[PDB]
């Protein structure tokens, strides 16, 4: 199984450094070509920087050339990226990708990491709070119930939600971040049988990587 | 640095018709025999995927209704048939030199039937209440098309004041999309009134979708 494992993404102040790790699994490190790639807030995809197989040709954006180094311990299987001088600018998701190892030229990304988020902000990491959604005192039953939890005052991004550690995964969606007087919230639903609820159990997960939270929050009839 | 340039910005396309996607570059990316004009399909909360590499090379496990063409400065992306699953935004990338770079990409989306959403309504948690803040939240789920109008009512006057809407993207297998919609206000505020409605208006029917509670039941 190929596998590329980021680690290292954070909060940081503007004029910081950080440091990025990719560990890689499943084939010849030594034989490819790296790069990392961003994707910005508004969602654009953004080359970063790459490195040879042998890692003795670099190459940087106009944006981080100067201020990033991109580095390879190929014994270790592990690719880096050194960050310095951040700004407002490089808050993004960092994504190591490998090249595919053709000859005739330069190659396409052909595998990527799920990706580590980097915030650059003087803002302070600031905990969700956690809501139950149960559905009011004088409901309906139907055939049908939906429930949900309700993820508050956050920063930075981002959190994630799972209903019953994972096992509840269909019927869920999960609404994007708003901000809230500059702190985040968010709402996550799900759809499940009345005759499993509350007769089962039904828990929503919520982790906020960035203050270590880890909240189990169990959703009980009003 | 080499501009890469994508049309249209976005696209709407039925089930089972033809997308075809633009990307043009500010000089030639061509080099010893080969264009090096590479296609990534992005879908949320995933990374983005390869699919063709050197312009027109299918990348092994995507499947071929995907396909690419072009050379030096002019590229086309084509899905045909398009598929739900195929909802995505698509960029372009290019290779031939350093520094590498992306175009802006362009967002797939399906065009399918109305779907009335199905919606639910949540009073402020106790919790959140001892708190001392009040959310009310509404779910609306599995519409089309997306732009639905939301409308909040306290005691059976419109309120606007303390919402905030957000939207899941498109679902890969019906198509539809889903919102949230939450009213935020004090607990002041919320313990002197009653009633609190919200409505979805939606041209899947002329009356008005409803969801509501009574703080006094
Ligand atoms: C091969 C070429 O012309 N360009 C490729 C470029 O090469 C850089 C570098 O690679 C080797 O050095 P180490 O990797 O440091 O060992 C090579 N030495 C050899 C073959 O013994 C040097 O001669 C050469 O300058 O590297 C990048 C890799 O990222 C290539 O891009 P793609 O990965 O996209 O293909 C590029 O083709
Ligand atoms: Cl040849
Ligand atoms: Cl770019």
């Amino acid at each position: 199984e190929v596998k590329l494992v980021e680690s290292g993404g954070d909060l940081v102040k503007p004029g910081g450094s950080l440091k990025l790790s990719c560990a890689a699994s499943g084939f010849s490190f030594s034989s490819h070509g790296m790069s990392w790639v961003r994707q910005t807030p508004d969602k654009r995809l953004e080359w970063v920087a790459l490195i040879s197989r042998g890692g003795s040709y670099t190459y940087y954006s106009d944006s981080v050339k100067g201020r990033f180094t991109i580095s390879r311990d190929n014994a270790k299987n592990t690719l880096y990226l050194q960050m310095s001088g951040l700004r407002s600018e490089d808050t993004a998701i960092y994504y190591c990708t490998r090249h595919k190892g053709l000859r005739r030229g330069t190659n396409a990304m052909d595998y990527w990491g799920q990706g580590t988020s980097v915030t650059v902000s003087a803002a302070k990491t600031t905990p969700p709070s956690v809501y139950p959604l149960a559905p009011g005192s004088a409901a309906q039953t139907n055939s049908m119930v939906t429930l949900g939890c309700l993820v508050k005052g956050y920063f930075p991004e981002p959190v994630t939600v799972t209903w019953n550690s994972g096992s509840l995964s269909s019927g869920v969606h999960t609404f994007p971040a708003v901000l809230q007087s500059d702190l985040y919230t968010l709402s996550s639903s799900v759809t499940v049988p009345s005759s499993t609820w509350p007769s089962e159990t039904v828990t929503c997960n919520v982790a906020h990587p960035a203050s270590s939270t880890k909240v189990d929050k169990k959703i009980v009839p009003r | 640095d080499i501009v890469l340039t994508q049309s249209p910005a976005s696209l709407a396309v039925s089930l089972g018709q033809r997308a075809t996607i633009s990307c043009r570059a500010s000089e030639s990316v061509d080099n010893y025999g080969n264009s090096f004009m590479h296609w990534y399909q992005q879908k949320p909360g995933q990374p983005p995927k390869l699919l063709i590499y050197r312009a027109s090379n299918l990348e092994s496990g995507i499947p071929v209704r995907f396909s690419g063409s072009g050379s030096r400065t002019d590229f086309t992306l084509t899905i045909n048939p398009v598929e739900a699953d195929d909802v995505a935004t698509y960029y372009c990338q290019q290779s031939n030199e350093d520094p590498r770079t992306f175009g802006g990409g362009t967002k797939l989306e399906i065009k399918r039937a109305d779907a009335a959403p199905t919606v639910s309504i949540f009073p402020p948690s106790s919790e959140q209440l001892t708190s001392g803040g009040a959310s009310v939240v509404c779910f609306l789920n599995n519409f089309y098309p997306k732009d639905i109008n939301v409308k909040w009512k306290i005691d059976g006057s419109e309120r606007q004041n303390g919402v905030l809407n957000s939207w899941t993207d498109q679902d890969s297998k019906d198509s539809t999309y889903s919102m949230s919609s939450t009213l935020t206000l004090t607990k002041d505020e919320y313990e002197r009134h009653n009633s609190y409605t919200c409505e979805a208006t939606h041209k899947t029917s002329t009356s008005p979708i409803v969801k509501s509670f009574n703080r006094n039941e």
